[PDB]
């Protein structure tokens, strides 16, 4: 057994589960959902893709319906996405190469080990709007439906806390921490110890993308009494300059909560938590 | 320092409180098993997130250690004080003793039990809410009070967190939202947990490590958050307004707040009678920090129930009582024509206007294209006529008993009043938007009176209103198509105030046919005297000025309670259009084309018949087909239909 604090979601039961699921996925829904030729419907994608080098992947949620050993699936997807999915990234490049092992190439290999990969649930189960995430149901993989008003510049965020020891002819180097930097004072106490020496600059570290996005909510079902709302949200790097005014969406995420502040001056916080959405994809 | 503190007791006695209690917890079986328990079960199951609490059974519970001779220990008395400390000891009681999950959890089921089982303050154990809601007087006069329905200006002071049942309407409350309760804090070191509490709107966070192993330990290794172990509960905020009839003299009336959390926060909605219950209590604030002299409190109430005399049309639900009210309401017979005399009896006669108004409440039939459009089941009337006779009566009435319902003045704040506002949130910065007279209303009614007299603007919002259900707006944040879903009764006069007999409708009134083409509907409600019909006319206003009472007809029209039943489960079915009525239908329309073209285009002539007037008269088709509750349609309505529609202008021609 392997399990995670608090969860229930396996590492490399999923990897096998999702790789036999990929393996054996020819149309299934068109059978089990209905009544409507082809053959392996995912695995020609994953041909495909491999020669023009892109670290990408959509996917549905109705072919996990489809297929049998995919149906608890759906129900941990759903309700850990950020950690069924670096799960994911891994069983793919595991899936990946443990397809290539029935073919011989010219030496491409040089690059998928140092690659990346990531995934896109898109066409997902409904969701109504806003009023219905009362907190029981906070991050959790998300559709929506609606159009654009307002659009933010670029968010940078500290990705390498760069740190310059102030002697020694010695740089000094830290990530990020769950979302903090916690600068070691110290000096590199072997060379010298001077146990608060350091200093910070910007120029050097590297910095995220994010971007925030004003949209208008637009369902197919209202209450008694009912008028718009205007959401915030937050997209990450890779997905800039794609959503804009002038366009109705189709979209999906995560729903979330975030405390703010009471000034530009002290740590004392709100009781009532500003909600917001991080984005999965966007149709 | 017991100068400072000093020692004072009272009869309240925790010790039995709470063995009282947790004996009522399990000795409930007078009204599965002990279903109080059983509640628990299905608590156990995850079937509910609020508890629910009956305390005239609590008044039971006591009458049964009276009637046994025992110390009945009666805490009602207290719990109608101070129940903010109730609660946090309800809710141990409970704790103590919940049963277990007859069911098994699974992958498909509240995410949150697993994490409870795994980890298997206490308030972060507790998958429960609770909200209680008080008596109602009719049972505290059984047995032999406390908390009547009382207003924004007669707190007296003294009433702070007392129980309480206040009325009123809603303005404006805000959406809801997330608010801790219970912090969840790790160790990144030790791997332990910390609870960090907070009650106020504010605090300060816990950044270094006090962790209990780091305090045998040199280093102290930061500690973090979390997004999911972390407790939270929402937090929405409303303000009542006080009802009219129970203001002094000449006097301003004022305002409050209430704050509510969790469950119940969907249970509100502006513009309704209400009779909160709860406690009223207080917060942090003592003006501004100039004009004071210490210890003011700014203040709130607590939510914990909703009951409102106006029950909306989506709560409907049969059982085996309200069914027998329809049954021997529809038993009686001429249930139409009753209707339509029990609409507003206090004014005289004109049953026809008394049906189409009913029609209207009906609204009609929704269809859908399939093809990216819809056609609304709705009506729009009208009533032209001279003054003199009654009008208003029957606009007020109509929101009287119709929910979701309206009444505006013609000038006046016509300019945005019946239109989309903006708005900043008291609770939260966030750029809101509450809308005017209209909007407000929605699947529901409004009233207009001196229409003439309104605005051009007026006219061209209604203009888009009567057809389309929308409503479009181009000045600023706003830019919204807005949807309505109304339904539309105005009135006004002629030029000249009484009719002009030798001019036409077409000319003697004032709006023009561009728009009056989408009223379907419209009477022309002049006066021309007669010796005989005034005189019982006087008898009649006479009786009703003698006293209220109607006249003593072998009949009694009844409650709007009991109307606004019977309205709402005829508005659940969808009747069909058989061929046979169809067909006939047809030819009609083509027979009052042919005719009111070629032959009124003179004297009495308004207009020409239109497509609208064809889909006006298959929609209250559709309505009587409703109201005989039948899902098709017979030939036998279409003539009441043409009838009422030609009857509408009869006086045009005395
Ligand atoms: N047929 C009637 N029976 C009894 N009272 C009437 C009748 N017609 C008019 N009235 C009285 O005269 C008044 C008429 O006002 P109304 O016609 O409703 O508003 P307006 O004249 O401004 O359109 C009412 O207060 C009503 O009591
Ligand atoms: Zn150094
Ligand atoms: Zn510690």
């Amino acid at each position: 057994l392997r399990i995670i604090w608090g969860t229930n979601v396996s590492i490399q039961e999923c990897t096998t589960n999702f790789r036999n699921f990929l393996m054996s996925f020819k149309y299934k829904f068109r059978k089990i959902l209905d009544e409507r030729d082809e053959e392996l419907y995912y695995i020609k994608q994953l041909n495909e893709m491999r020669e023009l080098g892109t670290s990408n992947l959509n996917l549905d949620a109705r072919n996990l319906l489809a297929y049998k050993q995919t149906e608890d699936l759906y129900h941990q997807l759903l309700n850990y996405p950020q950690e069924v999915i670096s799960i994911m990234d891994q069983t793919i490049k595991d899936c990946m190469v443990s397809l290539i092992v029935d073919n011989n190439l010219d030496y491409d290999l040089d690059e998928i080990e140092t690659k990346f990969y990531k995934v896109r649930p898109y066409n997902v189960g409904s969701c109504k709007g806003m009023r219905e995430l009362n907190p029981n149901d906070i991050d959790k993989l998300i559709n929506l439906k609606g159009l654009v008003l307002r659009s933010t510049p670029v968010i940078p965020d500290m990705k390498v806390a760069f740190f310059k020891c102030n002697v020694c002819d010695h740089t000094m180097a830290v990530e990020i921490d769950r979302g903090v930097i916690q600068e070691p004072a110290r000096c590199e106490r072997i060379d010298c110890n001077e146990p608060n020496s350091m200093s910070l600059i910007h120029n050097r570290c590297s910095f995220a993308d994010k971007q925030v996005i004003k949209l208008q909510e637009t369902p197919d079902f209202v209450p008694d009494g009912q008028t718009p709302h205007s959401i915030s949200l937050c997209v990450y790097d890779e997905l800039v300059d794609s959503c804009r005014a002038g366009d109705r969406i189709e979209v999906t995420g995560t729903f979330r909560s975030i405390p703010i502040r009471a000034n530009s001056r002290q740590r004392v916080l709100k009781s009532l938590y500003k909600t917001y959405v991080d984005v999965v994809h966007v149709k | 320092m017991s100068a400072a503190l000093p020692s004072i007791q009272l009869p309240v006695d925790y010790n039995n409180l709470f063995n009282e209690i947790t004996d009522f917890l399990v000795t409930f079986k007078q009204d599965k098993g002990p279903k109080y328990m059983a509640m628990l079960q299905k608590v156990a199951n995850r079937e509910l997130n609020s508890v629910i609490i009956d305390l005239d059974d609590i008044l039971q519970y006591q009458n049964e250690k009276f009637l046994q001779g025992t110390q009945a220990d009666d805490l009602v008395s207290a719990i109608q004080q101070n129940a903010n400390h109730f609660t946090e000891l309800f809710c141990r009681a409970i704790d103590n003793n919940m049963p277990l999950p007859t069911k098994e959890i699974d992958y498909k089921d509240d995410v949150l039990d697993v994490i409870l089982n795994q980890r298997r303050p206490p308030n972060l154990t507790r998958r429960y809410f609770l909200y209680f809601k008080p008596l109602s007087q009719n049972c505290a006069r059984r047995y032999r009070i406390s908390s009547k329905p009382l207003s924004v200006r007669q707190i007296k002071g003294d009433f702070l967190g007392q129980l309480i049942t206040v009325r009123g309407i809603i303005t404006r409350v805000s959406d809801v939202k997330p608010a801790v309760e219970v912090i969840a804090y790790t160790c990144d070191q030790c791997g332990y947990e910390v609870f960090q509490e907070v009650n106020s709107r504010t605090f300060t966070p816990l950044s270094e490590c006090t962790s209990e192993e780091c305090s045998q330990n040199q280093t102290k290794g930061q500690l973090f958050m979390s997004t999911r172990a972390s407790k939270f509960s929402a937090f929405q905020e409303c303000k009542i307004q006080e009802l009219s009839q129970q203001v002094p003299v000449g006097h301003i009336p004022r305002s409050l707040n209430i704050h509510v959390n969790g469950t119940l926060v969907r249970s509100l909605s502006p513009g309704d009678i209400v009779d909160v219950t709860g406690i009223f209590l207080p917060a942090p604030y003592t003006g501004f920090k100039a004009l004071k002299a210490g210890l003011l409190t700014e203040t709130y109430l607590e939510a914990q129930f909703v009951r409102q005399h106006k029950k909306k049309f989506a709560s409907f639900s049969l059982t085996s009582d309200v069914e027998e009210r329809v049954m021997e309401l529809i038993t009686s017979g001429d249930v139409y024509n009753r209707l339509a005399k029990s609409i507003a009896p206090e004014i005289y006669g004109n049953l026809d206007v008394k049906k189409a108004l009913l029609l209207l409440l009906v609204g009609g039939v929704d269809k859908r294209v399939g093809d990216g459009m819809k056609i609304r089941g709705d009506i729009n009337v009208c009533l032209m006529g001279d003054p003199g006779v009654a009008k208003s009566q029957l606009l007020k009435a109509i929101c009287k008993i119709s929910p979701r319902g309206v009444y505006t003045t013609g000038k006046g704040s016509s300019g945005v009043g019946l239109t989309a506002a903006v708005m900043k949130d008291p609770v939260t910065d966030e750029m809101i938007l509450e809308g005017g007279a209209l909007v407000l209303a929605d699947n529901g009614i409004c009233c207009i009176d001196e229409f003439d007299k309104m605005d051009e603007s007026d006219r061209t919002a209604i203009h888009e209103v009567m057809e389309q259900q929308t409503i479009s707006i181009s000045k600023a944040g706003i830019n919204t198509t807005l949807n309505a879903r109304t339904s539309i009764l105005a009135a006004a006069n002629p030029l000249y105030g009484r009719y002009n007999p030798r001019l036409s409708p077409l000319d003697n009134i004032n709006l023009p046919a561009a728009l009056l083409s989408r009223f379907d509907i419209l009477f022309l409600m002049l006066d021309i005297p007669s010796r005989d019909d005034d005189e019982k006319l006087a008898e009649h206003v006479t009786y009703v000025h003698m006293h209220n009472k109607q006249p003593d007809l072998d009949f009694t029209p009844v409650e709007p309670s009991k109307m606004r039943e019977y309205i709402a489960y005829a508005k659940t079915k969808r009747p069909v259009m058989s061929e046979a009525v169809n067909d006939y239908v047809v030819q009609a329309y083509i027979r009052l084309r042919q005719d009111s073209k070629r032959e009124m285009d003179s004297k009495f002539s308004f207009g020409q018949a239109t497509p609208r007037t064809l889909l006006g008269i298959i929609r209250l088709s559709q309505a009587l087909a409703k109201l005989r509750l039948a899902d098709m349609v017979d030939i036998d309505d279409v003539e009441e239909a043409l009838r009422l529609v030609r009857v509408s202008k009869e006086s045009l021609y005395q």
